[PDB]
């Protein structure tokens, strides 16, 4: 009874309908309302300078060609009718290979109201580029953008707007954080215009602010290097006749520092400049190098000026830990504040 | 240690149901094939039925449609429902577990064996 | 309104299996390219990644119309309904178009019959890199495209006024290399099925040296200089000078290790492997010098005293000569 | 008899509208769900997800597909699924999933005279679940799978588990090389989104990690190196090169162990139990080498006091290490 | 006119034909004869407990609706036509992710005889599950199964049979073996019944029996451990006064054993129990540990009871090689004969 | 002009049966094939495969497509390939392949007035070849590519190379970083399967691995460590710590090198030339340390015998090692 009337409505809307033409073609500028719900802010890949996000993308617009009359003021359809109408050709400017989920059905929904207003929702997994300045690594902060707009329609044809106030137009779930090594501080929502060789286009922008967590590098990298420096300074308390013991101490601490430096630099993306961890390792290397030079000097003045050699060892037992402590205090006070 | 203890058996009057069970202990046989064998007095040991991890049921060409095998994976056990018993079914029924290397229908491919259970059919 | 009538009449009597002017003259195509970003260069696989907007313009007499509308701006829904050139990239290992949330294609038609077709592409293209002069190497990575089926007698390509455009060159993903400039050419390539017009774009890339200079060359120079400092201490034959020699050997070994990680596993010798190996030879020979001097200490006045004076003179000279040949060859000769 | 079936089926599909749900505009359509788990594998700590293979069945009644005159249930070719209405079910935490298609698409459609439709699929899905690894490897995990309708609301569609707690089978036959499934649970609830309410079903498993691999591969080498570092205390204090080499080479071996564990384990930037055990062993061997530093520093002026320190160290180090083990294992087992 | 006659027969066969119904629906059970040709038995992955196989899958059944009369008696058909008729919905029960090749065209073939028989062949690559018991690793043997059947049709509607004797119904090519680490001994072919929540189904099964090659583990694990144990017992022949030599010797053979033990587990999958290699390594580790304890005892008793220290060293020079040779004899007789 | 061509093309495709091969029921259709190789890369020893990119062309005659009145070779849009009969060619040893599709599907269809059809495809494929590595890294491999019809026999289709020995081009423009292509070869034979005889064309290459990388990377470190192990023969036998440390560190370094290269290269559990050379160097340094163990054992009672043993080791070891290297570099080169 009712289904026949609903299908006759559905079989009447697309009579003389062209989905190749936008609503209000030649009479007005099509307006699109957009909002995003982030189900899970996925992983961030430092090696590829990109990140993943799983979202619900909702678009609203008015099409006067689809007005209908009937008891059901709202009609919700899955995908066959939604593929027979006009939809905005939104694309992400900085988006890389993205996925539209198809399990167990196309994750697309089209709702129509009596006045002809359409609502289009889809579930997407967007992978986008996030340029990074890793000079302060691993104490860096980043703002990853997400920019989208219309590929084929200039700003004189299609314009985008947020459904609500821009802050309230992007919503993130409380459990929707999947960041092992980052903290999501917040987001900024913006709109603007881009100019190309084919015309001017409206672009909608979102920025997510991230701050990297450092405890992993502290326990995995910084502490072993500090401990290796302490081991290298342990040699100053051994008697000067123990040439093999102090030589083995020196060469094993050099090999340990080399191993730590290689491991630390084998995880960063290959960027042709030094980071804060590179400077920390370089200073630890120069401290163990100067400790081995100090032993070369002590062994040099032995049997000729034993008093000078003893004085060098006594003063190095004070100077080396003090200089390393001052270096650490300067390093951490400089970088944690900034 | 690993023991396959068998229950059930006894005597039946040339018919009726007879559910012979087999409980395992000392090792979980979830990833193994659990089977049942039959040994008539002095003749030979004969394959009867088997069930693997995927619940695929194998039967001998003589007992197909009469004996039903099953496994209780939670309790790590296996049962065999004997229906339409005949005097020729009087033998010692064995319970076995193995990986089925070189054939699940051959008795020489099962690591663990039960102590047996006499089933007597009277007509 | 009447736009649907225009589209219906245009598509009426249209055969998209036939190129425009199939039996009259070759179809002339004007191409444009906007480079969004040039991604990382993979020396191990000898490939690079590029993301572009690709635009093509041509004339189709079958698509003329008369109305007050000057241009019909359309999405990809009509791309499959008209004739499109079968342009492909000859040196591409793997390329794909973007489909989120809709196919990233645009089509515009003018009343005179001119068609503009644009789409967004991400391409992994082949670039064979010669790393003989690493880290002083320069490369020109090409990107070539042509028509798969239509020879030069049927389809001809041509660059427009602004051929290749680049936006924010500082936002690209090149860490190892720096972008210099680009060129675009045209050539005719003879194949087994005919002669085809091939359009190429070359991107020139030069590697930056500040990292490899501050990480390898300077530390190695300072260790070599300290080991020649060691040559006027050797006459003592002391444990300290022996420890100094072996510790400089250890420092050079550590630098050699960090020397052989900044490069791909090429099986030819690079300039960095030569520099590190020569530094290793210099410290090795300084230790053989000490082994000879130590044995020579009793026999020293007859010959080892002048032997050590000569080594004290010859070694800095030979190292300056080596550095002169190395930098002359790699900066002015290769 | 086959021509009559062909006529009846073509009659049913004639005029059928795929864009309208059963009882469209009226009472909601009730959908029952069954899951037959076939295998669970590849529980990845680095990727923070797990792979699941299952048979997913859906049961619902559509009056437009009711037929009479044939006393049979009609299992049709799965391509007829493209000619019917099926629910828009999806998994909320699915990262990547597909339907098997060898030798054909692993799909089933079955019809009943009263109009009930059975719709089956064979699905392999990778589902994301957060893991709290502060107690790793002595940790328990709770990974779920969420089933929801993408477009309809509770005024249109409803979800329930078909069979109660028996709706999911096959968990008891699963064997995981590293984990052991402790329990599974079925939850039915609705989710109030911005577009309205949404029916949801949830299936969760609780996993308890096995320890034998870490016992034989991780903890035993560190324990043995710690015990071997006590061999120095039974060596004479004038053997400076031997005791220094033993202490610093055991330190280097412990560092190599920790570094390679850092290379293989997932990057989890917070303190786990394994890091506490490795750091405690590193502290014990660090203090053993600092003890020999003191002994070497004083064995010439006071050789008797250095011998008494070595003798007392022969007792203090094993006792404090067993006290550390006792405290570590009590707090984590 | 032969082509037009054939075209007429083709355009006549499918008149009144519904491909949504199996042959004999409501009248009889559809009988499917199946045979398999293995072109390559691909790599076996111990980490994932899976294997790859490339096969020609041949199915044969009778369809009375497709009888014809013509000059020929066998018809070879394009793959577009093979998709117009009803075919079985065969799937592999233990498959993980399989690929049907369609390069450069779909690798399918459908032949029709005059009496109505249909032969349907296809080329497939199957990645299947082979659960393994690794208690005897690396001296273990496995049976990798391959199960297939109908996904939708119960045994009251569709049954499967082998075309020939079950032994001769699965044939492997001479160059089929692509196994670096296994030796394919043979296969056994069977057929059973499974029960699901939807009904009872017929399952056709094949088991491939594999035995692992051990030379790789001999060159990677056993020989270095034996050489390390021999070196540690070589330490007994150095003079007692060479304290640093024997201490470095013992501690470096212990660190070498630790390195080998950690190295070996990477090949092994993450299993709960202990393999045969775990026991071999643990015994070698206990031997070098006891050799260093022996030296600690000799050094402790030196300079106070030299007679006892000499007696301990003389007995250790005999006891250690004897006990290790006996352990090796037991180990290599318990496992090599299984 | 244009309308005449459109009329002719619509006439050709009207009443065309795509399910029927040319000359169906009569003589077999002859298919000529050409290949133009663009690149070869990723010759993987671990996966035992290689990657190939090529332009594959086929040439046959179909009298149903003959046309008159147009003195032109009609190159059509590649979507017309979906409306025409094409051979069911496939590659037997292919593991994974695809046709490029940017900016469109890389496919070509060209017609000729006599009815001849030219069909081109741009294909990237991964082909598997068996590798015999008993002479690694001094090995020579033979990797092929098989071309066959999946469903036609010699009664209906035949294969041949179009152009004789010129059918395959582009081999001389292939630059492998590790191999050099010594030769390539073309074969044509009929494979006798169960269903009947099948035509087959085979193209094979012979690759010879470059050796300069391995001389520097593998053999030289082993040679230099073996020479360094001889330094102890010139050291006084009362310096036990130095000769023991040198011997055991050369033994540990040789074991580390051998096991790392074994773990890095694909697992081929049999004896290769690299293993024979590394074992020979491990034996030489093992006997050098056993020689010092004998000298240290006998140096107290018989110092003169110990010094004579050291002098003879200083002579015998370099000579025996050079004889071992001569045998090695003759039995394989
Ligand atoms: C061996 O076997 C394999 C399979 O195992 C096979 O691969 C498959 O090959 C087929 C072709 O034979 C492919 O199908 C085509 O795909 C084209 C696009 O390819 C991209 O997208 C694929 C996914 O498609 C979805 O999304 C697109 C939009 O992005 C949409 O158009 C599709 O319909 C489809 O959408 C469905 O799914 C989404 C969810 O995902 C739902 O939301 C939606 O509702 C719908 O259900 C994707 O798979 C592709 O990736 C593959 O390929 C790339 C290389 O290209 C590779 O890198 C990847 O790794 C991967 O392999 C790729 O991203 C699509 O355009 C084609 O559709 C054409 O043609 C069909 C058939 O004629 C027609 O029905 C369509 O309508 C459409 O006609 C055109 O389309 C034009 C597009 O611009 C349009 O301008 C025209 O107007 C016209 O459109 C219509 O026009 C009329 C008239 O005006 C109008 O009335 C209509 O409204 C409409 O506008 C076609 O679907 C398939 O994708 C391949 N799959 C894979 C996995 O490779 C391989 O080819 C075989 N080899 C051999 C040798 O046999
Ligand atoms: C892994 O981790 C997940 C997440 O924590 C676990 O999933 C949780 O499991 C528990 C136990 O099954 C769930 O609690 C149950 O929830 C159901 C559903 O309640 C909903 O529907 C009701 C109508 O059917 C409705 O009344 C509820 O609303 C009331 O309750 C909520 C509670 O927050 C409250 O906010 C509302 O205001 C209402 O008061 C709600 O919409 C519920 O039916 C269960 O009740 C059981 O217990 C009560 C006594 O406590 C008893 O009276 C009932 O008869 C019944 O026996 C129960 O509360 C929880 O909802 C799940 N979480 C999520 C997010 O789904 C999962 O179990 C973990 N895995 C493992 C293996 O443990
Ligand atoms: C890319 O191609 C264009 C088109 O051929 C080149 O532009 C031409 O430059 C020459 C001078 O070198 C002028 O005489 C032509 O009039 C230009 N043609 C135009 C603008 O359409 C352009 O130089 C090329 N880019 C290079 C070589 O880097
Ligand atoms: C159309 O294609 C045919 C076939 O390739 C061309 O005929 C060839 O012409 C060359 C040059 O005269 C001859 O050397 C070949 O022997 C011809 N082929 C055959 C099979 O006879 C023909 O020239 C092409 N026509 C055009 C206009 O390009």
């Amino acid at each position: 009874d009712n289904t026949t009337v609903f299908t006759r409505i559905l079989d009447r809307l697309l009579d003389g309908y062209d989905n190749r033409l936008r609503p209000g073609l030649g009479e007005r500028v099509t307006e699109v309302k957009t909002d995003i719900f982030v189900t899970s802010f996925g992983p961030v890949s430092d090696h590829d300078m990109e990140y993943t996000i799983d979202v619900f993308f909702r678009q609203s617009w008015k099409d006067e060609r689809l007005k209908f009359k009937g008891p059901m003021t709202v009609l919700r359809l899955n995908n066959l009718m939604a593929s027979k109408i006009w939809t905005p050709d939104t694309f992400f400017h900085n988006g890389k290979k993205s996925v539209a989920h198809n399990m167990t059905m196309p994750n697309k929904l089209l709702r129509i109201t009596e006045d002809g207003t359409l609502l289009y929702t889809m579930r997407l997994t967007v992978r986008a580029e996030c340029p990074m300045h890793l000079e302060d690594f691993p104490m860096d902060a980043h703002a990853c953008p997400l920019k989208f707009g219309s590929y084929a329609y200039t700003r004189a044809e299609v314009v985008y707007e947020w459904t609500r106030e821009p802050a309230r137009s992007v919503v993130v779930a409380e459990d929707g954080s999947r960041l092992n090594q980052y903290d999501l501080l917040g987001q900024t929502v913006d709109s603007g215009i881009v100019q190309s060789s084919t015309g001017e286009y409206v672009v909608m922008t979102t920025h997510f602010h991230l701050k990297r967590k450092i405890g992993y590098f502290v326990i995995q990298t910084y502490l072993p290097c500090i401990m290796t420096v302490i081991l290298s300074q342990v040699s100053f308390w051994l008697n000067r006749e123990s040439v093999p013991a102090r030589t083995v101490f020196g060469v094993t601490t050099v090999l340990t520092m080399t191993t730590l430096s290689i491991s630390a630099r084998n995880s960063l993306p290959k960027v042709a400049y030094a980071t804060a961890m590179d400077w920390f390792i370089a200073v630890c290397y120069a401290f163990v190098f100067s400790a081995l030079i100090e032993f070369a000097t002590v062994n040099y003045f032995t049997k000729s000026q034993p008093a000078r050699a003893a004085k060098i060892d006594r003063l190095s037992r004070i100077a080396f830990p003090l200089l390393f402590g001052i270096f650490n205090l300067v390093y951490w006070a400089t970088y944690l504040n900034r | 240690q690993v023991q396959l203890q068998e229950s059930g058996g006894g005597l039946v009057q040339a018919g009726g149901s007879l559910r012979v069970s087999c409980a395992a202990s000392g090792r979980t046989f979830t990833t193994y094939i659990m089977a049942w064998f039959r040994q008539a007095p002095g003749k030979e040991r004969e394959f009867l039925a088997a069930m693997d991890q995927g619940r695929i049921q194998y039967y001998g060409d003589s007992v197909r449609g009469r004996f039903t095998i099953s496994r209780d994976y939670a309790k790590n056990s296996v049962d065999l429902q004997l229906d339409g018993l005949r005097p020729e079914d009087t033998a010692v029924y064995y319970c076995a577990a193995g990986a089925g290397f070189w054939g699940l229908r051959t008795a020489s491919s099962y690591h663990y064996w039960g102590q047996g259970t006499q089933v007597t059919v009277s007509s | 309104g009447d736009v649907t009538v225009i589209l219906n009449n245009l598509l009426e009597g249209y055969d998209n299996k036939l190129r425009p002017d199939i039996g009259v003259k070759p179809t002339l195509i004007h191409t444009d390219m906007y480079v969004n970003s040039i991604g990382p260069v993979n020396a191990i696989n000898m490939e690079y990644t590029i993301d572009i907007f690709f635009a093509q313009t041509w004339y189709d007499r079958r698509l003329k119309f008369n109305s007050t509308i000057k241009v019909l701006r359309l999405n990809s829904n009509m791309v499959g309904k008209i004739w499109i050139p079968d342009t492909f990239f000859r040196n591409s290992k793997k390329a794909d178009a973007h489909w989120i949330t809709t196919p990233n294609r645009m089509l515009r038609i003018w009343n005179d019959g001119r068609v503009l077709y644009t789409l967004r592409l991400t391409i992994d293209a082949e670039c064979q890199l010669q790393l003989h002069n690493f880290p002083m190497d320069e490369h020109s990575c090409p990107l070539e495209f042509s028509s798969y089926g239509y020879p030069r007698e049927e389809i001809v390509y041509q660059w427009k006024r602004s051929s290749v455009e680049v936006g924010d060159t500082r936002s690209w993903r090149l860490y190892q290399f720096s972008f210099v400039g680009l060129r675009n050419t045209t050539e005719v390539v003879k194949t087994t099925s005919g002669d085809y017009v091939v359009m190429s774009v070359y991107f020139d890339l030069s590697r930056r040296m500040g990292y490899f200079t501050i990480q390898t060359y300077i530390p190695c120079t300072l260790i070599v200089v300290l080991s020649w400092v060691s040559f006027w201490i050797n006459k003592d034959a002391v444990p300290a000078r022996t420890s100094l020699g072996i510790t400089t050997v250890l420092t050079m070994t550590t630098l050699s290790t960090i020397a052989r990680k900044s490069l791909p596993k090429v099986s030819y010798v690079t300039a960095m492997d030569l520099f590190v190996s020569v530094c290793f030879i210099f410290v090795f020979s300084a230790l053989v010098e000490y082994g000879t001097l130590h044995y020579f200490v009793s026999s020293q006045p007859a010959r080892a005293a002048k032997m050590d004076s000569y080594a004290r003179i010859f070694f800095p000279t030979a190292f300056c000569l080596f550095n002169l040949v190395y930098w002359v060859s790699y900066l002015y000769l290769g | 008899n086959m021509s009559f079936v062909k006529e009846t089926v073509d009659k049913l599909l004639k005029g059928y509208d795929i864009r309208l749900r059963p009882d469209f505009g009226g009472p909601p359509v009730c959908v029952g769900m069954n899951i037959d788990i076939a295998s669970i594998d590849m529980v990845s700590e680095v990727n923070m997800d797990y792979t699941l293979t299952m048979y997913f069945q859906q049961y619902w009644r559509d009056k437009r597909l009711a037929y009479s005159g044939i006393p049979l249930n009609l299992t049709l070719d799965n391509r007829v699924a493209d000619q019917l209405w099926v629910p828009d079910t999806y998994f909320l935490n699915d990262k990547k999933s597909f339907v098997h298609g060898v030798t054909v698409k692993n799909r089933m459609i079955r019809l009943h005279p009263d109009g009930t439709v059975l719709y089956g699929l064979r699905i392999t899905t990778t589902a994301a679940c957060m893991m709290d690894l502060r107690r790793y490897p002595l940790d328990e995990q709770n990974c779920t799978l969420e089933i929801e309708s993408y477009g309809y609301t509770t005024d249109d569609i409803e979800f329930y588990w078909r069979g109660g707690d028996k709706a999911v089978t096959g968990v008891e036959r699963i064997e995981l090389p590293q984990f052991s499934i402790v329990e599974h649970r079925l939850v039915s609830r609705n989710v109030v989104f911005a577009t309205g309410a949404y029916p949801r079903l949830s299936l969760s498993f609780r996993l308890k990690r096995n320890i034998g691999y870490f016992i034989l591969q991780t903890y035993m080498p560190s324990i043995l190196i710690t015990i071997l570092s006590w061999v120095s205390f039974w060596i004479n204090y004038d053997a400076s090169a031997a005791r220094v080499a033993l202490g610093i080479t055991t330190v280097l071996t412990m560092t190599t162990i920790n570094t390679h564990l850092r290379e293989t384990l997932p990057k989890i930037p917070y303190v786990k139990a394994i890091d506490m055990y490795l750091m405690g062993c590193f502290v014990f061997v660090f203090l053993a080498l600092l003890e020999y530093a003191f002994v070497n520093y004083i064995f010439f002026s006071q050789p008797a006091r250095a011998a008494a320190i070595d003798r007392w160290s022969r007792i203090v180090f094993p006792f404090t290490f067993s006290l550390f083990n006792l405290v570590y294992w009590l707090y984590y087992v």
